[PDB]
This record gives structure tokens, C-alpha cells and sequence, in this order.
């Protein structure tokens, strides 16, 4: 929901930005990508983790972050959809990835989808973007056994 | 039907047509400007739900 | 015998409200006469005591 985004993200006025410390255990973070080039070297987005498998292990997630604060907090994260079989195995270590982005409210499961799509800066995998609005009180709980594009604050 | 381009669906639908339907033989490669679709519309092929 | 509906289960950890990390999905169907409502479960099935 390309317009929904881009509509909030216009009424609300600021791309202020606060990290978040999330613990993720067993897993190697700061992944890059040859399309992605900062500077001379490669590199990613920002605001968004690419979380992919440490000595061919991707243990479970289960991460929480409780609002303490007098606002509603914006996180946006991802999924990614290998382009084959033997993709997802290289970067993931499983089969088939599930995410489930909840809070107190709102409930978000995400399966992704493996299969070969037209190479953008030679690359035939895509990533999905959904976000979700956590209220002052509410709490918001990330549990992805893989393909999960982690956010890096709010 | 004259300063306008009609055209009639009897026993066809606007998608039935569209996808070939048995009976909607006869609109290939037409062109219109109304489609007039009828209450007696129906489907004699396989069975089809578009999302 | 117009409309069908199938739902795949989602299993995860969502937060306690009154010590549930559980939920439910509600969804709706309706009849009109003539039709038949036909339920094909294997699981996770809250099914309907009436109408
Ligand atoms: C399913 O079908 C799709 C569509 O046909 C198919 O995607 C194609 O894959 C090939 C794999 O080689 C792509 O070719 C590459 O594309 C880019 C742009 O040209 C370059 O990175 C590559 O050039 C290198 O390789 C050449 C061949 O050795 C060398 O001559 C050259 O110097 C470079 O080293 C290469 O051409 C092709 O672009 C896509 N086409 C698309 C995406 O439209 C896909 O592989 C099929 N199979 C699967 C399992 O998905
Ligand atoms: C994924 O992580 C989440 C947290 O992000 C986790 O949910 C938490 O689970 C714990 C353990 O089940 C819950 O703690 C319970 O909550 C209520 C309120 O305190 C009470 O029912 C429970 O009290 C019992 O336990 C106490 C400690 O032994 C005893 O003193 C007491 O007498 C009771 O026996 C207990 O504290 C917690 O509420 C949730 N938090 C959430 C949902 O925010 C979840 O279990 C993890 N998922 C996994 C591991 O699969
Ligand atoms: C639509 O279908 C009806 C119903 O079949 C057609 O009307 C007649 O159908 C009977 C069989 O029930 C045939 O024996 C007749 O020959 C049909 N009448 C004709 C061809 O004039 C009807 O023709 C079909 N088409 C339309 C435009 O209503
Ligand atoms: C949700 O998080 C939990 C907690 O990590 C995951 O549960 C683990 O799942 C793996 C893979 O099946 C098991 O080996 C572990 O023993 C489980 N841990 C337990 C039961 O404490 C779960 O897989 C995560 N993902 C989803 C989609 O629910
Ligand atoms: C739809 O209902 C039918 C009712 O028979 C289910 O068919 C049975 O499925 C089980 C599980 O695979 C088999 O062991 C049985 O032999 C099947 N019975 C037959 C073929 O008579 C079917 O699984 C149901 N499907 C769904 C999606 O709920
Ligand atoms: C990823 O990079 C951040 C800084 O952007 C750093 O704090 C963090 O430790 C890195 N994670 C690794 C190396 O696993």
C-alpha cells in the first residue's frame, strides 16, 4: 500500500528519528548489496537491518520494546522474497521464513514468496515494506523465524 | 443505437466475454461505445471467482 | 454456491491480553435462499452455532 505510506508519512511532517538498542541474538547484522553503493563500497539502507545467518544458523527471534513515552512511535520494516530455493537456504538457513509484527491491537503475519523476477540492478529478489503504529502503552513484539528486514529505531 | 456504437450481451457477460465463454463466441475483437448487459446473463463454462 | 473464503492459520507470539498470547480471526458469510453453505475444515476452526 504504496499511497496509505506515502500519505501518512506527508501529513506527519518530520523524518525525525530515534534508534532503538533491539536484541538480536545469533545472527549477523549489517548486510550489503552490490546495487546499494555508498561512497566506493556497498552498502544498504539506512534506516533498515538486513538480518541474514551466522555459521549457517539463524536461531528464532523474539524481540519486544515496550512505549514509555507520550507518543505514538512509526516502525518500518521489511520481508524478503528470494528469487530461488537455494537463495533463501544461503541467506536464511530454512525453507520458508513467518513474521508476525504485533502489538496489543494490530496483529501482521507475513509468509514470503520465492520465485524469479526481472533483474533491477542485476538483482532478481524484492523487498516488501509495512510499517506499524505503536500507541502510548502498547508494546510492540517482533517474531520472525527468518527473511525478516529488522527496523533500526523509530 | 445511432450516433453511439451499442453493442448487445445476451446470455454473456462483460468478463465471459472477455475470457471465451462457449455462448460469447461471437464478440471477439469487437469494439463498443456501451456495453448493454442483460438480466437473463449467464455462464456455461467452468466455474470462476475474480478476487 | 457465489463466493468462497479460504484462511490459512498464522502461528506466532503475540502480547498477553488477559494472559492469552493467542488470538482469534472473525470472519462472516452469507446465504442467500437457493445457496448451500458448505465448511471444509482441517483445523483451527471456530465454528458457527446458527444463523
Ligand atoms: C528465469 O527466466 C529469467 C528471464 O529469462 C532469467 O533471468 C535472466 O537470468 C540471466 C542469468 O545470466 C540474466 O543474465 C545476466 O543479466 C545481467 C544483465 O545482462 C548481467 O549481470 C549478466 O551478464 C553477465 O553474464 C554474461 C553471461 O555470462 C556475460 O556475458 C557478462 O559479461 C556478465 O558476466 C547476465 O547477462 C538475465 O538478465 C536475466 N533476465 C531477466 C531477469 O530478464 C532467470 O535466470 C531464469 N531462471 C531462474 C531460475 O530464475
Ligand atoms: C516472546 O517474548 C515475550 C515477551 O516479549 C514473551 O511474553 C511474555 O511471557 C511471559 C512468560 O509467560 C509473561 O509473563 C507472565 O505474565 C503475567 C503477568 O505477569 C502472568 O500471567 C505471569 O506470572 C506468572 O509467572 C510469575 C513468574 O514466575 C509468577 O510469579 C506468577 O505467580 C505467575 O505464575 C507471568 O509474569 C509475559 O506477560 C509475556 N509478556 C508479554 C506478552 O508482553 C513470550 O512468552 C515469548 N514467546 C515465546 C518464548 O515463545
Ligand atoms: C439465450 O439462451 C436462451 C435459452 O437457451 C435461448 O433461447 C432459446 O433457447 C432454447 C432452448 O431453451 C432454444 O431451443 C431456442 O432456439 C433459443 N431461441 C433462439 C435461438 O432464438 C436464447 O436464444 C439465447 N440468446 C439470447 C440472446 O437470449
Ligand atoms: C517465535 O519465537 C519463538 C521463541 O523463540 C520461536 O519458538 C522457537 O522455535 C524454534 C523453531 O521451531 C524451536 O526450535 C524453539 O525451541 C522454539 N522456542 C521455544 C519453544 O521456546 C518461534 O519459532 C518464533 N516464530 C514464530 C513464527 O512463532
Ligand atoms: C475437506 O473435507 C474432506 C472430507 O473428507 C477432507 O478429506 C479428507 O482429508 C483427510 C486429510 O487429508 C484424509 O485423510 C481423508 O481421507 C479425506 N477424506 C476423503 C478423501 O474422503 C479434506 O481434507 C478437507 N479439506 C480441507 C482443506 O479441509
Ligand atoms: C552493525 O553496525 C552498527 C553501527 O551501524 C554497530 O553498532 C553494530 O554492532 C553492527 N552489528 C554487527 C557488526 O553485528
Amino acid at each position: 500500500d504504496y499511497a496509505s505510506l506515502r500519505s501518512l508519512v506527508a501529513s506527519s511532517g518530520t523524518l525525525e528519528f530515534k534508534n532503538e538498542s533491539f536484541n538480536w541474538t545469533g545472527v549477523k547484522q549489517n548486510g550489503t548489496s552490490s546495487a546499494c553503493i555508498r561512497g566506493s563500497s556497498s552498502s544498504f539502507f539506512s534506516r533498515l537491518n538486513w538480518l541474514t545467518s551466522l555459521n549457517n544458523i539463524y536461531p528464532a527471534q523474539n524481540v519486544t520494546m515496550p512505549n514509555k513515552e507520550q507518543f505514538d512511535k512509526l516502525y518500518i520494516w521489511g520481508v524478503h522474497h528470494p528469487d530461488t530455493d537455494k537463495n533463501q537456504i544461503s541467506l536464511f538457513a530454512q525453507s520458508s521464513g513467518r513474521i508476525t509484527v504485533s502489538t496489543k491491537r494490530s496483529q501482521q503475519a507475513v509468509i514470503p514468496n520465492i520465485g524469479s523476477r526481472p533483474r533491477i540492478r542485476d538483482i532478481p529478489s524484492r523487498i516488501s515494506i509495512y510499517w506499524t503504529i505503536v500507541k502510548p502503552g502498547d508494546i510492540l513484539l517482533i517474531n520472525s523465524t527468518g527473511n525478516l528486514i529488522a527496523p533500526r529505531g523509530y | 443505437g445511432s450516433p453511439h456504437q451499442i453493442l448487445d450481451g445476451g446470455n454473456c457477460t462483460l468478463i465471459d466475454a472477455l475470457l471465451g465463454d462457449p455462448q460469447c463466441d461471437g464478440f471477439q475483437n469487437k469494439e463498443w461505445d456501451l456495453f448493454v448487459e442483460r438480466s437473463r446473463a449467464n455462464s456455461n463454462c467452468y466455474p470462476y471467482d475474480v478476487p
